[PDB]
């Protein structure tokens, strides 16, 4: 399998080969899905729309609705003004969202398209039904990743909706980040755990993971509603979880509400989540009460029962950069080597943190490359091989050529089923991917031993 | 009735637009006349895809040892890679096979403003020393025709320096209003660029399968018919198919077109320049690949042809009748619907109705008239704003190598005869009787459908399955087969077959609603 | 693997190769830590304790704490009777346990020992410090299995601590059966997600499921309280979750407190969690809330969603009775076939209730057996092979000889880390299940396909 | 001290059973005396096991080619069943190998009123048909000598029917006081009924490896290193071991007691009946191992072998060097104590030395004093109530088979170098002065000793382990080796000092206290 990538390298300077992540607009559709009773909008031709609700599709194994502006050649030369105007009205005519949030793409940001002109004039001619709503970002494809997608909506967001009334909620807002509804779950719940009010956006709990009831429900139960959503300039702070997806959105939201807001790493693993934990605390004089204690002690119980087999242990990661700093962070300590380390996602905040964690572990050798692709991990291990291999989907072909026991994390995972109800943050996520990693290691191993060694106790 | 209920919620202007691209049969009007092929409304949720799909994800992506290399952002790219099933493998157990990549300029920002032709040329060299492919592709995406990256250009330079072709598509998302642009692109330059250069001596009984990709296996499965019967199989444009043999693609005595809508323009090019002939033809369903098999045989007239094709059919049917049986047993009288890309809609009818299932509405997603009415209709189409900058290209006969392959008066003898030679009659002839077309079929669209219809079981994609199946009604995909296949060829009516009746028995539709309610 | 196994059957009716079961003591040891302050006792040679104690270390990779009396040729002759009493006032002692939870094995049980009787005169001879307390079941090794012992220590419980102090708790009494201390957590937030008051006995959760703190506690957090055990007799009523290892302690409640109890399947799978919920909203008048609503649908929804690579399916399943009738109800509802179906705990209940939901899905030809074990298993399978495997960890052996798809089930599982944080119980615990079955049918399937049949998505 | 603060709990009729138990180690009392193999004090959370798990689980099991029954109900076998990681494989790739099973009679109710020896019997015959192995053992269990079935007697009629050996083991759970009873209960049916009994003819250089049962390939390791210097190992009783082999341990000039405890009934035996001698060896830790090969070498005399062993030393040292250093970095400096079986606790200190690790306690769970204090003080050693019904066996010279291996004078003489010939010095010995012994360690123990003296690591079995780690101190089993090895021979120290390293280095055992804290 992937027989024509060699061994022996050449560096690529122009040949971008099995990418590490993929474009904007698909974040930011992301996003606008973790808003109740929101259609999101693609303001370009149609091929990227119908291919991002396609991956969401494949990922969660849930419907993924979303409209496009549609472009023909026509508007791709000389404006898509019309295109989007007629798109509203067909919108809220036939589908009836209570808000439309629009993004863009490389055709409608290459041409210029002024969507703030395009959104008044539609304001001003009454084509916006009273009691509606139309936000926009820009996402521009070739710039960044889908990451950087998702944290421009939630800036959409917060300059659209975020008002400071001055009549404060006594809540903390917090920006999941480009996590799963599984995930955003899970952060709730430690907050509800915790007795802190809350507001976090966006959030798909709900929308990407809901029930089958027997009856189709285009705008799911989930989302956080519009008015929480203005509400959140009425908090006391704003917790930015993952700096590259979330930070940009707290920043905003400061600058124009003055909240204030404090960055943390997406919490995964022991201190990722200790620091997540303690900020709450620190917050609100909150007690971190005897649940969560358990959950901890439980997961530290676990590293321990299970750390002969971690111990030392190669791992290649692959992914977006928040949730592989965070991960990189709970290899090292569980013990094991961050081994090949890459994001797709332009940074330099990802080189510099994963080369710290390195060097205060005292790692020397491995590899970490921002913008980086599955070619190059690959090539990587033809050379030096690892023992455990982390990534989306794409990675399959990698760990089934290399042998190599796989973890499938982050995004998109479109071949397993169930995946999207399992958190990988807190205390119980890392829990799941002990136990998830030690079990594809010992099923390597019980696999190809000799029948002599095979055990029953392990 | 059913039209005047789905044309409802629509805005006057909407409406209006809307009203000719759904049509109901009739005594009174047998072939109603669509509108096809027009611009999608913008809003209306539509399942459509662009230009750069159809040219580069669809025609030319299944060639497997010719790079295929994206100019663009990363989005285009990375959703290539995979979503569409077309197999392949390493021709003779060695050959190149790039399947398992996508290959990007991942344009950015410094791209977009001071051009990209750097970078191409700088991957398109990258491409071929790392991989020495047989060839290599250029394909553009939206902003590329923006900021006026000559990308023919770039290709021809580097063709000259590397020694191996370079194809460059301008298949801009944006270009006509659908997938179908890209078909009409890439076929353009396969014409002229790619077929007839090979050099292998033509053989007997050749044939060519066109518009076939090989999805979940389905060419394998014809082609294992085809050649117990006996026939040389060419060449399949594109599913699995090597540079080489779409080059050598003008060595056969007769080209079979299974997806009209993406293959028809190099059918008609084939026969002006090369005087090869074609038929329509359908590998799927027993009646499909049986009368196509049959037709295959009239045309060469050879009479152990003719013998082996009777047995080989005989033997096949014969392995799986039982299941047949199964089938028609489980699935006697039940209702569907079918809304594919430009063919399937249609191909996959006879089956069904073999099933004992009864189609009640049908609809493709971006076929013409032509795929709906007939090839009798297309001197009245009338090419629109939206799709006129299309080139269209002109072959002339080859003064040396074009031929009379079949004698005019047997032409003439075997449309007679029912033979579809340079023919094919469309969707809606097959349809029964007050049965319903809809032409771009959109989410409101599908929801009245589902409401009024109550189908037992929805054919369509990835994007409509959930929808589907979140409403209590199954919902087989007809693009990706749900990760299974062949659903082609006689194998694949049971592999077919089995899969829907595991559908529509699957236990859990029944639990759906909690005790407590 | 497994090379001695022969494909031709000739029936066994004396060697017992490979059980499918193992003794009382065990089940004992287990239903007695599920009190809080608990130490369990065996009354009989020291190799049975050890060796019960090591199981439930090897599964859940925590300490498992019981005394024993220590038998040698001496009381094989005079009784245990000086044994027990010497070891009661060693343990109080040095160990200090609130409670000493007695079980007995095949030798005490042969020799006839009384317990009644010596712990009479413990009493009278003043032994037991007050505040203190001493409790027994029999447990003979010779009848019935593990599932048994723990049935038999939960009726002695009853028998000591139950009482009807005429006064309403307002509760009802679950006792969840032979099932994980995850099971257990996972039944008892259902009951505080209805709202609904309840003391649950046995309840192992928080005791071998627990934390690393950096102090070892002899006795851990969880348990019942022995003060809840008595007001066990002044509860509403009394759910039996699973016959076989519940009905005898519901019963005998009832006869001693007049607590009526209804018996319900262990709740696994669609049907099973269905009838629980039901149950409980019936005897109390409660709604289901939108929680549970969701979790159920969620459920449904992956079932549906998954449904294509269970259909027809060939299902092997072994283990504990209970468990394994729930669980193979599950296979049906999943649209699967449970194939071959065995549990080595004797009674009727599993070979009528088996061949009755097999009859009423219309499936024929399953193998059903009431004491069979792994050889009985493994011979079908040479015979007809299947494409599921589902048992405790000595199925592994069988799942590597014939190459199926494994699914490690109940009781014990000793070679892998944290599965003891997961039900199996109830829509969550259902949940896990399909993404295990249908995770390792498919990792199978990627695995062996030919490299040009290998797929992105699934 | 520590002693008086261990002892300080017990109630005053245990405190004075238990004191004799605890010695710690003076250089006055250099020969200090302890009291063991007494029986166990209710209720005080020993680690014990029984004679059946001595008899069957230990000595007998590892025989591959024999079919083990366990006569009694379900649990003694269930408990049986891989727990203990003796290794085999089919002799040569193709003997049989019954590692995998465990076979049982089952016993019900009905069995423990009327008795069991029907079944006893009908499972004998059944396990014969279905395997035709070398053997069938039957092995008693708590309720069979109680109950009245005479296994010996069951085993001799079936034996006689169906044409092989059945050998009875009258090992119930109650006899002697822990496991060792078990030990000598399978050492006497071994000596007498099949060490002897074969027919093969012996070899140069034969020697056999006793009380080494291949605990997660120990015993291959010491057979690979044996075999390079050139020896031949005509049996290791009983790790890897056929019947044949066993049957055939007479063919041999030396014996190797690795565990002496279990094994040394035989040492004794086969000295007496056929003239063989033999040494205490250690295989484990280089220090044992050079110490081991050197001592064998003078048995020998042989100036090339002698050579050729010096030789394998030195390049399997070689290959090793750099990791010993690593562990004596990592670990220097390092306390540990260690409760093992009773071999390991004293087989294991030399490695640890080697690292540079302290060893501050020691204990045997069921050993003898002369385990603790060496055989010169078996002469006073009294046998109390509690193993008074283990059975004495008494051998005597074969006289077609008896031989003087090493002529009277010569084996004085190796003694002399310190060549230990029929002989064993014991665990405290070795031991640093002030250092303390805990016979039989309970629980309660085990708490004072981790509060008083904070070892850095805790060696001892699984019971023991996670109570030892939940106080945030490594515990590495050295029964299971936590499912790993060899620990035995030169890799076996590099797997063993690996896995201690990485146990200590974990980086968890830091993160313990929350940072709420
Ligand atoms: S080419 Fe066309 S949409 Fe004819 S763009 Fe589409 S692999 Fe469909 S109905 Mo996907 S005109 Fe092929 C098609 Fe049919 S991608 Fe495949 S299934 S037979
Ligand atoms: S036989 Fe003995 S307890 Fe010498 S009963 Fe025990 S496989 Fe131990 S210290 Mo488990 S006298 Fe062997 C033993 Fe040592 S089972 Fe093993 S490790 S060297
Ligand atoms: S309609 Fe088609 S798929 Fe869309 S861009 Fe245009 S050619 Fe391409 Fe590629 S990077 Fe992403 S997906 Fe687009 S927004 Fe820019
Ligand atoms: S000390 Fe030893 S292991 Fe104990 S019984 Fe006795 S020989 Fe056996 Fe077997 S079935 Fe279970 S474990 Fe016992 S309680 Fe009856
Ligand atoms: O990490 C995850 O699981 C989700 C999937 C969609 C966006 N991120
Ligand atoms: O997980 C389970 O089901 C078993 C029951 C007892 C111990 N653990
Ligand atoms: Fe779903
Ligand atoms: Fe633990
Ligand atoms: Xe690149
Ligand atoms: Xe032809
Ligand atoms: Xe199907
Ligand atoms: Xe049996
Ligand atoms: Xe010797
Ligand atoms: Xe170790």
């Amino acid at each position: 399998m992937l027989d024509a990538t060699p061994k022996e390298i050449v560096e690529r300077k122009a040949l971008r080969i099995n990418p590490a992540k993929t474009c904007q607009p698909v974040g930011a559709m992301y996003a606008a899905l973790g808003i109740h009773n929101c259609l999101p909008h693609s303001h370009g031709s149609q091929g990227c729309c119908s291919y991002h609700r396609t991956v969401l599709s494949r990922h969660f194994k849930e419907p993924a609705m979303a409209s496009t502006s549609s472009f023909t050649e026509g508007a791709s030369v000389f404006g898509g003004g019309s295109n989007i105007k007629t798109a509203v009205k067909n919108i809220f005519s036939l589908y009836n969202p209570d808000i439309i949030a629009v993004h863009t793409t490389c055709l409608s940001e290459t041409l210029g398209d002024d969507l703030p002109t395009y959104i008044s004039q539609m304001e001003d001619a009454g084509s916006i039904p009273e009691g509606k709503l139309v936000i926009h970002t820009n996402t521009p494809s070739y710039v960044g990743s889908h990451v950087t997608g998702f944290a421009n909506m939630v800036q959409g967001i917060v300059n659209y909706l975020s008002e400071n009334t001055g009549a404060k909620n006594g809540k903390i807002n917090v920006i999941p980040g480009f996590v799963g509804p599984a995930d955003m779950r899970e952060i709730k719940r430690l907050f509800e755990a915790m007795d802190i009010p809350y507001i976090m956006f966006p959030d798909t709990s709900g929308v990407l993971d809901g029930p089958t009831t027997g009856e189709y429900k285009m705008y799911p139960e989930g989302g956080t509603k519009i008015e929480d959503l203005k509400d959140t300039g009425n908090s006391d702070l704003t917790l930015s979880l993952g700096s590259y997806a979330s930070d940009l959105g707290a920043k905003t939201l400061e600058k124009k509400c003055k909240v204030p807001f404090k960055t943390l790493r997406t919490p995964i693993g022991v201190s990722a989540t200790d620091e997540f934990i303690m900020a709450l605390s620190e917050a609100t004089g909150k007690e971190v009460p005897a649940s969560i204690e358990e959950e901890r002690g439980q997961l530290i119980d676990l590293m321990i029962d299970a750390q002969q087999y971690l111990q030392g242990k190669k791992v290649a990661l692959l992914g977006d950069p928040d949730e592989i700093i965070a991960l990189s962070k709970f290899i090292i300590e569980l013990g094991a080597i961050p081994k090949y380390v890459v994001t797709g996602t332009p940074g330099m905040k990802f080189q510099k943190e994963i080369d710290a964690m390195l060097a205060e572990a005292g790692i020397e050798g491995s590899k970490v490359k921002v913008e980086g692709d599955f070619f190059d991990v690959h090539q990587w291990i033809k050379n030096e091989g690892v023992d455990l291999l982390i990534s989306n989907t794409y990675g399959k072909f990698i760990a089934r050529e290399e042998n190599i026991p796989f973890v499938r994390f982050g995004f998109p995972i479109m071949d397993r089923y169930g995946h999207y109800y399992n958190p990988k943050v807190g205390y119980k996520g890392a829990i799941r991917l002990v136990e998830e990693i030690t079990n594809v290691i010992l099923d390597k191993i019980e696999r190809e031993c000799t029948e002599e060694d095979f055990e029953v106790v392990r | 009735n059913l039209k005047d209920e789905i044309l409802e919620k629509y805005i006057p202007k909407t409406k209006k637009t809307r009203s000719g691209h759904i049509v109901i049969k009739t005594e009174e009007t047998p072939n109603p006349e669509i509108v096809a092929n027009t611009r999608t409304v913008p809003g209306i949720i539509t399942a459509r895809g662009c230009a750069y799909a159809g040219c580069k994800g669809v025609v030319m992506g299944p060639i497997k040892d010719m790079v295929h290399i994206t100019h663009g952002p990363i989005g285009c790219s990375f959703y290539t890679w995979g979503g569409r099933r077309f197999k392949s493998k390493p021709e003779n157990g060695t050959g190149l096979n790039f399947n398992e990549y996508v290959f990007s300029t991942d344009m950015q920002e410094s791209d977009i403003v001071f051009g990209g032709v750097n970078k191409l040329k700088d991957a398109i060299h990258e491409a071929y020393e790392m991989f020495h492919p047989a060839a290599i592709g250029v394909y553009a995406t939206c902003p590329v025709g923006l900021i006026g990256d000559d990308i023919l250009a770039v290709a021809a330079t580097a063709s000259k320096e590397i020694g191996i072709p370079v194809h460059a598509f301008s298949c801009e998302g944006y270009k006509g209003v659908s997938q179908s642009a890209g078909h009409h692109i890439a076929n353009n330059t396969v014409m002229t660029d790619i077929i007839g250069k090979g050099n292998k001596e033509q053989k007997k009984y050749s044939i060519n399968v066109l518009g076939e990709y090989n999805i979940g296996g389905d060419a394998w499965e014809m082609d294992r018919v085809l050649e117990k019967i006996g026939y040389h199989v060419n060449a399949t444009l594109t599913g699995d198919a090597t540079y080489e043999k779409v080059q050598n693609a003008d060595k056969a005595d007769l080209n079979l077109v299974q997806c009209h809508r993406s293959i028809n323009y190099i059918a008609e090019m084939m026969e002006t320049k090369y005087g090869i002939p074609w038929i329509k033809c359908n590998f799927i369903g027993v009646d499909g690949i049986v009368e196509t098999l049959r037709d295959m045989a009239k045309c060469f007239d050879d009479p152990e042809l003719t013998k082996r094709t009777e047995e080989v059919i005989a033997e096949e049917i014969a392995a799986i009748q039982d299941d047949l049986d199964y089938f028609k047993e489980k699935l006697q009288g039940k209702t569907a619907c079918l809304y594919v890309g430009g063919s399937r809609s249609h191909t996959y009818m006879n089956m069904l109705k073999s099933f004992g299932v009864d189609s009640l509405v049908a609809g493709f997603e971006f076929a013409h008239r032509d795929d709906y009415e007939g090839r009798e209709v297309i001197p009245t189409i009338k090419i629109d704003a939206d799709s006129k900058n299309i080139p269209e290209i002109t072959v002339t006969p080859d003064e040396q190598k074009y031929r009379v392959v079949i004698p005019e008066d047997k032409v003439e003898e075997l449309k007679k005869a029912g033979v579809p030679l340079s023919s094919y009659g469309g969707m809606m002839k097959e349809m029964h009787d007050g049965t319903i077309l809809i032409d771009d079929m959109n989410h409101h669209d599908m929801e009245v459908v589902l409401e009024k219809l109550k189908p037992d079981m929805f054919f369509a994609g990835i994007k409509e399955k959930f929808v589907i199946q979140k409403g209590g009604v199954l919902s087989k995909q007809l693009h990706s087969y749900d990760y299974n296949g062949p659903y082609a060829g006689f194998r694949g009516v049971v592999n077919f077959g089995h899969e829907l009746v595991n559908g529509i028995y699957t236990p859990a539709w029944k639990m759906i609603t909690p005790p407590w309610k």
